[PDB]
RNA sequence: CCCCCGGGCUACACGCGCGCUACAAUGGGCGGGACAAUGGGAUCCGACCCCGAAAGGGGAAGGGAAUCCCCUAAACCCGCCCUCAGUUCGGAUCGCGGGCUGCAACUCGCCCGCGUGAAGCUGGAAUCCCUAGUACCCGCGUGUCAUCAUCGCGCGGCGAAUACGU
C-alpha cells in the first residue's frame, strides 16, 4: 500500500526542487510520506597520465563524478499517483517508481 | 610457561606496571632532576602526542622514553661494537608491545639480582652515563675545535641511546637475550663499571674534550 | 625394447584414443579432449594416405602444436621454423611431445667482444 | 639407552637428533616423507634417536622397499607413473641420481629443446638470461 | 536507570552503556580481566582503577566497540568508560582527577591518516624513491 | 559458566581432551598424510591434532554460526612463504572442515539450516557450558576476580 | 579475393577493443562501458560532467 | 597500402639503475586465540550443499547494489619443539606427476604435491629518503585483464627519534 520513489542525480537543485514539491503535494492533500532519506553518494574515480608521451616526470589527473541519491515512501493513495506522475521531471534526475 | 597469575596480572595501586613504585627513587643530580619525570602511572605510554612541542619530551615519563629507544633495528649508516646492525625485516619497529616486554623482564631480573628499585638503579645509571664535549667553531675566517658543555636533555637522550645501543650489541648473533643484555648494561653502568659501553664512551667523550680545550 | 608406462607400440597402435590419452600427461590429455582442428585433421588424413600408397610427396607441415602419436612413428615430418623447414624422423621416444621441440627458431649464441 | 649415531640403509644417520630430522639426512627423504614413513610403522618421530630397535628399522626398511602397499599415497611419492612401467615408485639415492641421469639423456637422445639446453648448461624452462644468471 | 556513551578513536566506534550492578564490566562480551595483551587491558582498566572500588563496584558497564584495530578499540572503550562514569557520578573530583592524570579520556583524539600521493604512493605521502644519478 | 566467559585455548584444549569418548569422532583414513593447507609448510607435528580442529570448528560454529564452510576456510588460512616473491594470503583446505562437520553432525551437535550454515543444538550447548563451568571454577582458584561473573 | 580484406571478430584481446573518436587499439579506458583513450577521454571529460574535486 | 599463416620483441661471455627475498633468536615450525578500510560486481560477484589430499570440479539462493557477494587480512597474543649451527636459517636451480584459461600453451603462460637443496655469517670508496598519526614494519583493493602483479594509483593496521636552527 506503500509507494517507493528513488531518485538519483549529479545536481541537488533539482533533487531540492522534486523533493519539495512532492512533500507540498502529500501537505496539501492528505496522504503521508517518509524522508526524503539520503542514500550514500556514489563516486566515480577515473585517473589518468597527463602526458601524451613517456619522457619528464609523471603527473596525474584525478577526475571525479558524483551522483546523489534519495528515498521516498508516499502510502500509495489515487490522487497521490496523479498528482505525483505528472510533475516537471528535468533530464538531469533519473526517477524510478515501485510498489509494495 | 609464564604462570597465569602473571599472564593475567590485574593491577590495584597506581603503579608502574602495577608492581614498582617510584616514591622511594631519589634523583641527585640538581642538572637532570627537572628533566627525569617521575609521575605516577600505570602505562607508560603516550601516543606521541609530545613530539610537536620543543620541550614536551619533560613530560614523558622515563620507562615510555627507554622502551621508545629499545623499539629499534640497531646502527644503519653507522657502525656500533665495529659492525653494521641492519635487521630490516625481524627488527622490532613500530612494536612497542615487544619492547614493553623486554623491559619488563630486565627490570624482573634486575630486582631478582639486586634487591632494590630497578627505577632507583635505572636512575644512578643514566647519572653515571650523562656525558658533561668538542664541536667546531669559526672565530672569524678560522675554524677551531673546542670544547663546549651540554645541556641535561641532551645528556639524558645520550644516555638512553647508549644504553639501548649497548643492549643491542650484547645481543647481536649470539646465545644471550636482550632482556638479560639490558639488565646486565644496566647494573654496570650504575655501579661503573668499565664493562658498560655507555660509561666507556662517557669516559672517552670527556677524554677526548679535555684536550681541545 | 620400448615400453610406454607397461605397454609396447604395437599395443598403443590398437588401443583406443581414450585409453591412449590416460597415459599421457595432462597437459596432452585436455589437448586431445578438447579436440584437433581442420589443419592438423588435414595433416593426419595426409599422414594416412602416406603410411599406405596414395602420397607419395614429402610432408611439409606450419603445425607445431601437434602431438606426436603413436601412428606417427616410421615417418618424417618436415616442420616449419619461421624461415625453413626441418625434418625430423619421429622415434618411439617422442610420444607425448609436440612437434615444435624437435625444430628450434633461434640460433645458438657465440658472443663477440664487448664494443663502445 | 640411545645410541648415539644409528647406521640406517646406506646411511650412518646421527642419533643425538630426532628421527624425523636424523632420516633427513638420505638423499630422496624429506621431513614430510619422513614423518609418513614414521607414523606408518608406529614410531614416535619427536623422540631422541638412539633406541631404534633392528626390527624397527628393519620395518621402516621394508616401508621404504615399496611405500604405496604399505599406505603411503601415491600422490606423495617420488616418481610416478614411472616411463617404463608405471608403478608409482619411490627411490632414494642411487637409482634416483641414475633416474635423473637417464631422463635427462633420453631427452639429449632425441635432440629436443630441454636436452640441448642441458647440453649447453643454460635454464631450462623459460627464464630470461640477459640481466642475471651470472656464470 | 541507564545511560549510554561512546567513543571514537581511528576507525574504530565504541558504545558503553553503564547501569545499577556488582562490577562487573564487559567489551564484546567477555569480561576486562582477561583480555589481552596486557598492553591494552591496562589501557582500558585503567580509569576504573583511577575511580576507585567504592565507585565501579556497585556498577555494571559493557561496551560495543568495531572497527580499527585493538589499539584503537581499547582507546576508545577507554574514553567511553571515563565519560560514562564521569555522568553516571556526576562528581566534578573525578573530572578533575582525570584530567590531571590525561586529558586524552574524556577529550578525544582528533588525528587520522594522511591521504597518499605519487611517486610510490603505496608507502605514504612523504616518501618517494631514491635516486643515483 | 558460558564459553564467552573463559578464553578459547584453555577451551579448545579441554574440550579435545573430553573429545576422545565420543565414538562417532575418528580421524580419517587420509589424516596422517595431509598439511592443513596450500599456505603451510610442514605437516602437523601432533598426533591427535584431529580433535583440537574439531574442536575449534565445534567452538566456532556455535560463536559465529549460522555459518558456512568458506568462512571457516578463511579462518583457518593464513600467510605463505612464497620463496623469492612477496606474501600474500591464502585460505585453507575445505575437505578438514567438511568431515569435521558432519561428525559433529552424526554425533548429533550441529545441524543445517536449510538454506544458509549450520548451528548447535542444545545439547552441544550443554556440552560447551559445562566443561566451561569446569574449567572456571578452576580458574577462580588463581583469578579472584572472575568470581562476581 | 574479397575475403582476404575483412578482420576477423575477436573476442578477446588488444585487438578487439577501439577507440571511437581516434582509432587507436592498446591503451583504452575501460571503466564503466566506456571505450576512449586516455588522450580523447582527458581531453572530452568535462563535455561528459567529470570535475577536478581534489 | 589492406588481410591471413608461421617466427621475433622472451636471444646472453658482461657494465648499470630501480626493486623482491635473505644472510637468523629484536628468530624458524606446528597447533590454538584475535582484530580493518578503501573500492568493485550480468553471461559479472557468486553465499549454501555435495565431490576432491591440494590446485580445482558439479549444482545453485540472491544481487543491477546502505538489501546479495568479493571479505573471520597480516603483522600481534598463548603453548610446545629447535639453542647460535651453513643449522629445523636460506631458498635459487632440476626430475616425475596432477589442473585452469584459451582457436592454439614447444619456442613462450599461471597454480598444486613429492623429491633436489646453489650463493649468502651485516657489507670499502661513495651515496638516498625522511620533521608526526610523519618515517620505519604489515597486509588488502583497484588499473591492465580470456589467463598472468616482485609494477602504478590508493586503503587501513601498529607506530617512533631528534631540531624548533644555519
Ligand atoms: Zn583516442
Amino acid at each position: 500500500q506503500k509507494a517507493r520513489i528513488k531518485l538519483a542525480s549529479t545536481n541537488i537543485k533539482a533533487l531540492n526542487e522534486v523533493t519539495d514539491q512532492i512533500k507540498q503535494i502529500a501537505e496539501r492533500t492528505g496522504v503521508r510520506m517518509s524522508g526524503p532519506i539520503p542514500l550514500p553518494t556514489k563516486r566515480i574515480r577515473i585517473t589518468t597520465r597527463k602526458s601524451p608521451d613517456g619522457e619528464g616526470s609523471a603527473t596525474f589527473d584525478r577526475f571525479e563524478l558524483r551522483v546523489h541519491k534519495r528515498l521516498v515512501d508516499i502510502e500509495a493513495d489515487e490522487r497521490a499517483m496523479r498528482q505525483i506522475m505528472r510533475i516537471r521531471v528535468p533530464e538531469d534526475v533519473t526517477i524510478e517508481i515501485e510498489l509494495i | 610457561a609464564k604462570p597465569l597469575t602473571e599472564r593475567f596480572f590485574i593491577p590495584k595501586e597506581v603503579k608502574v606496571m602495577g608492581r614498582w613504585s617510584v616514591e622511594d627513587v631519589t634523583v641527585e643530580d640538581p642538572s637532570l632532576k627537572p628533566y627525569i619525570n617521575l609521575d605516577a602511572r600505570i602505562l607508560p605510554h603516550s601516543h606521541g602526542r609530545y613530539a610537536k612541542k620543543p620541550f614536551g619530551k619533560a613530560n614523558v615519563h622515563i620507562v615510555e622514553r627507554l622502551i621508545n629507544k629499545v623499539m629499534r633495528s640497531g646502527a644503519s649508516h653507522y657502525k656500533a661494537g665495529g659492525h653494521f646492525m641492519r635487521r630490516e625485516h625481524r627488527s622490532i619497529m613500530s612494536k612497542k608491545m615487544k619492547a614493553y616486554e623486554v623491559v619488563k623482564e630486565a627490570f624482573m631480573i634486575i630486582e631478582r639480582r639486586t634487591k632494590q628499585n630497578p627505577i632507583q638503579v635505572l636512575v644512578k645509571a643514566i647519572e653515571n652515563s650523562a656525558p658533561r664535549d668538542t664541536t667546531t667553531i669559526a672565530f672569524g675566517g678560522i675554524r677551531y675545535h673546542m670544547s663546549v658543555d651540554v645541556s641535561p636533555l641532551r645528556r639524558l637522550d645520550i644516555a638512553l641511546k647508549n644504553i639501548a645501543l649497548g643492549a643491542s650489541i650484547k645481543c647481536y648473533r649470539n646465545k644471550t637475550t636482550y632482556a638479560q643484555a639490558l639488565a646486565e648494561e644496566i647494573i654496570a653502568a650504575a655501579n661503573k663499571d668499565p664493562k658498560s659501553f655507555a660509561y666507556s664512551k662517557k669516559e672517552e667523550i670527556e677524554r677526548i674534550a679535555q684536550s681541545s680545550r | 625394447e620400448f615400453r610406454y608406462r607397461g605397454y609396447t607400440l604395437d599395443e598403443l597402435l590398437n588401443m583406443s584414443l581414450e585409453e591412449f590419452a590416460k597415459l599421457l600427461p595432462s597437459r596432452q590429455r585436455r589437448s586431445l579432449k578438447r579436440g584437433l582442428s581442420p589443419e592438423q585433421k588435414k595433416l593426419l588424413r595426409k599422414i594416412r594416405l602416406a603410411k599406405k600408397g596414395k602420397y607419395n610427396k614429402p610432408i611439409r607441415t606450419h603445425s607445431r602444436d601437434m602431438i606426436v602419436l603413436p601412428e606417427m612413428v616410421g615417418m618424417t615430418i618436415h616442420v616449419y621454423n619461421g624461415k625453413e623447414f626441418v625434418p625430423v624422423e619421429i622415434k618411439e621416444e617422442m610420444i607425448g611431445h609436440y612437434l615444435g621441440e624437435f625444430a628450434m627458431t633461434r640460433k645458438v649464441v657465440q658472443h663477440g667482444s664487448p664494443g663502445v | 639407552n640411545f645410541r648415539h649415531i644409528v647406521r640406517v640403509a646406506g646411511v650412518d644417520i646421527d642419533g643425538h637428533k630426532q628421527v624425523r630430522w636424523a632420516l633427513t639426512g638420505i638423499k630422496g627423504i624429506g621431513i614430510n616423507f619422513a614423518t609418513m614413513v614414521l607414523r606408518v610403522a608406529g614410531i614416535d618421530p619427536f623422540m631422541k634417536a638412539g633406541y631404534l630397535t633392528d626390527e624397527q628399522v628393519k620395518k621402516i626398511e621394508e616401508i621404504l622397499a615399496d611405500p604405496v602397499a604399505h599406505g603411503i599415497p601415491a600422490w606423495a611419492v617420488n616418481r610416478p607413473k614411472d616411463y617404463e612401467t608405471g608403478k608409482d615408485m619411490h627411490l632414494i639415492t642411487a637409482k634416483l641420481v641414475m633416474a635423473w641421469r637417464e631422463d635427462v639423456n633420453r631427452l639429449r637422445r632425441i635432440r629436443a629443446y630441454r636436452g640441448i639446453r642441458h647440453e649447453l648448461g643454460l635454464p631450462v624452462r623459460g627464464q630470461r638470461t640477459r640481466s642475471n644468471f651470472r656464470h | 536507570r541507564v545511560i549510554q556513551t561512546a567513543g571514537k578513536r581511528k576507525t574504530a566506534v565504541a558504545r558503553a552503556t553503564i547501569r545499577e550492578g556488582k562490577g562487573r564490566v564487559r567489551i564484546n562480551h567477555k569480561p576486562v580481566e582477561i583480555i589481552e595483551p596486557e598492553i591494552a587491558r591496562f589501557t582500558i582498566m585503567e580509569p576504573l582503577i583511577l575511580a576507585g572500588e567504592e565507585i565501579v563496584s556497585r556498577v555494571d558497564i559493557d561496551v560495543k566497540v568495531e572497527g580499527g584495530g585493538f589499539m584503537g578499540q581499547a582507546e576508545a572503550a577507554r574514553v567511553a568508560i571515563a565519560r560514562a562514569l564521569v555522568e553516571w557520578t556526576n562528581d566534578m573530583n573525578l573530572k578533575e582527577k582525570f584530567m590531571k592524570y590525561d586529558r586524552t579520556m574524556l577529550v578525544g583524539d582528533s588525528r587520522r591518516t594522511e591521504p597518499h600521493k605519487p611517486n610510490r604512493s603505496t608507502k605514504g605521502p612523504r616518501a618517494k624513491r631514491q635516486k643515483s644519478y | 559458566a558460558t564459553v564467552y566467559d573463559v578464553p578459547g585455548d584453555l577451551l579448545v584444549e579441554r574440550v579435545a581432551k573430553a573429545l576422545k569418548e565420543v565414538p562417532e569422532i575418528k580421524p580419517p583414513e587420509w589424516a596422517p598424510f595431509v598439511k592443513t593447507g596450500r599456505h603451510k609448510e610442514r605437516l602437523p607435528e601432533q598426533e591427535d591434532w584431529w580433535y583440537y580442529r574439531v574442536a575449534s570448528v565445534f567452538r566456532k560454529v556455535y560463536i559465529d554460526g549460522p555459518v558456512g564452510i568458506e568462512r571457516l576456510r578463511t579462518w583457518y588460512g593464513g600467510r605463505k612463504n612464497r620463496g623469492h616473491a612477496p606474501e600474500h594470503f591464502y585460505k585453507a583446505g575445505g575437505s578438514i572442515i567438511r568431515k569435521a562437520l558432519q561428525q559433529l553432525e552424526a554425533a548429533g551437535f550441529v545441524q543445517k539450516v536449510p538454506g544458509e550454515g549450520r548451528i548447535v543444538t542444545p545439547k552441544g550447548q550443554s556440552f560447551l557450558d559445562k566443561i566451561a563451568t569446569e574449567l572456571k571454577k578452576e580458574l577462580e582458584e588463581q583469578i579472584p576476580e572472575l568470581k562476581k561473573y | 579475393k574479397a575475403d582476404y580484406n575483412k578482420r576477423k571478430p575477436r573476442k578477446f584481446g588488444k585487438g578487439a577493443r577501439r577507440c571511437m573518436r581516434c582509432g587507436q587499439y592498446g591503451p583504452i579506458i575501460r571503466i564503466h562501458g566506456l571505450m576512449l583513450c586516455r588522450h580523447c577521454f582527458r581531453e572530452v571529460a568535462p563535455k561528459l560532467g567529470f570535475k577536478k574535486y581534489e
